[PDB]
């Protein structure tokens, strides 16, 4: 079972990671069942 | 296929449905058969599992 | 695979006959027997069937009370049993074979007697 | 109560060439519990077919079911003059046997 849980929150910060407390409540649970040992992140590009 | 013409001649349209059974994912179930609520007295209760 | 049938009877309005259906060896213990009409110059009504091991005999809704059916599990010999002579009940009866099981689903007529002519006289 | 009515009452009319001899059912036959007979004239039927296409020992291939739901087909691929015959169709689908009236009656 592949489980990704999410939440999102508003920051007045330039460069830091935020303290406090916050409680990351479930989103989804995908059922997959495949060997997942390698990951990678996708960004998007400015261009004129 | 012609519209006068014998049934072993004529059109049956065949929709397969492919479904196995391990059933892990569970990505598509029946309705449950949902039944209605019975408060105020002792009952042996099962809501979602 | 021989199931002889017995001769023409000569039966009196209102008087009973009972037909001789004989069953080879091996035809009755493994095989049902079954009754049809085929009246004169008309098609063939099923009126029911024997089971020779356990004695079981079910008719259609028309036939009940109306005959009998006997079968001897000495001697292989397959009977059936009319109550009275009726003026329609002329007709040419006829036994032949069954499934009556499961793993065999197709419940058809495997071997045919030659007939039995039954009228007012011979 | 299902009955099954046969379509062509006399269409052989001494026939020289293949035939579509058919029977029709109230409720659809469930599972080809079905079977065609061959009554000679003075002679009791001869089982012809089982199920919807099963053929018969001693009976040749040239004798074809082709049925499905209401089963209805019974076809002589090249005809013969000993096979001419009344042919009768039966059920086992919760009906007390019956049968039909017969297609080749003269
Ligand atoms: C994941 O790896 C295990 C290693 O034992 C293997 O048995 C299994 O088949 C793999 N599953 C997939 C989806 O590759």
């Amino acid at each position: 079972y592949f489980k990704i849980y999410s939440k999102h929150t508003p920051i007045n910060l330039v460069r830091d990671l935020p303290q406090g407390f916050s409680a990351l409540e479930p989103l989804v649970d995908l059922p997959i069942g495949i060997n997942i040992t390698r990951f990678q992140t996708l960004l998007a590009l400015h261009r004129s | 296929f012609q519209p006068t013409n014998g049934v072993g001649y004529q059109p049956y349209r065949v929709v397969v449905l492919s479904f196995e059974l391990l059933h892990a994912p569970a990505t598509v179930c029946g309705p449950k058969k949902s039944t209605n609520l019975v408060k105020n007295k002792c009952v042996n209760f099962n809501f979602n599992g | 695979v021989q199931l002889v049938q017995s001769g023409a009877e000569v039966k009196k309005p209102g008087s009973s006959v009972k037909v001789s259906c004989k069953a080879s060896g091996g035809t009755f213990n493994t095989y049902a027997i079954n009754w049809v009409r085929q009246a004169p110059g008309q098609g063939l009504e099923w009126m029911g069937r024997i089971i020779p091991m356990f004695g079981i005999a079910n008719y259609a809704q028309k036939f009940q009370g109306t005959v009998t059916f006997t079968a001897d599990k000495s001697t292989s010999t397959a009977y059936m049993e009319l109550s009275s002579l009726r003026y329609e009940d002329t007709a040419v009866y006829y036994c032949a074979r069954s499934a009556y099981y499961s793993e065999s689903s197709g419940y058809y007529l495997d071997y045919w007697g030659q007939g039995t002519l039954v009228t007012v006289s011979s | 109560e299902i009955v099954l009515t046969q379509s062509p009452g006399t269409l052989s009319l001494s026939p020289g060439e293949r035939a579509t001899l058919s029977c029709r059912a109230s409720q659809s036959v469930s599972g080809s519990y079905l079977a065609w007979y061959q009554q000679k004239p003075g002679q009791a039927p001869s089982l012809l077919i089982y199920g919807a296409s099963s053929r018969a020992t001693g009976i040749p291939d040239r004798f074809s079911g082709s049925g499905s739901g209401t089963d209805f087909t019974l076809t002589i691929s090249r005809l013969e003059p000993e096979d001419f015959a009344v042919y009768y169709c039966q059920q086992y689908v919760n009906s007390p046997r019956t049968f039909g009236q017969g297609t080749k009656l003269e």
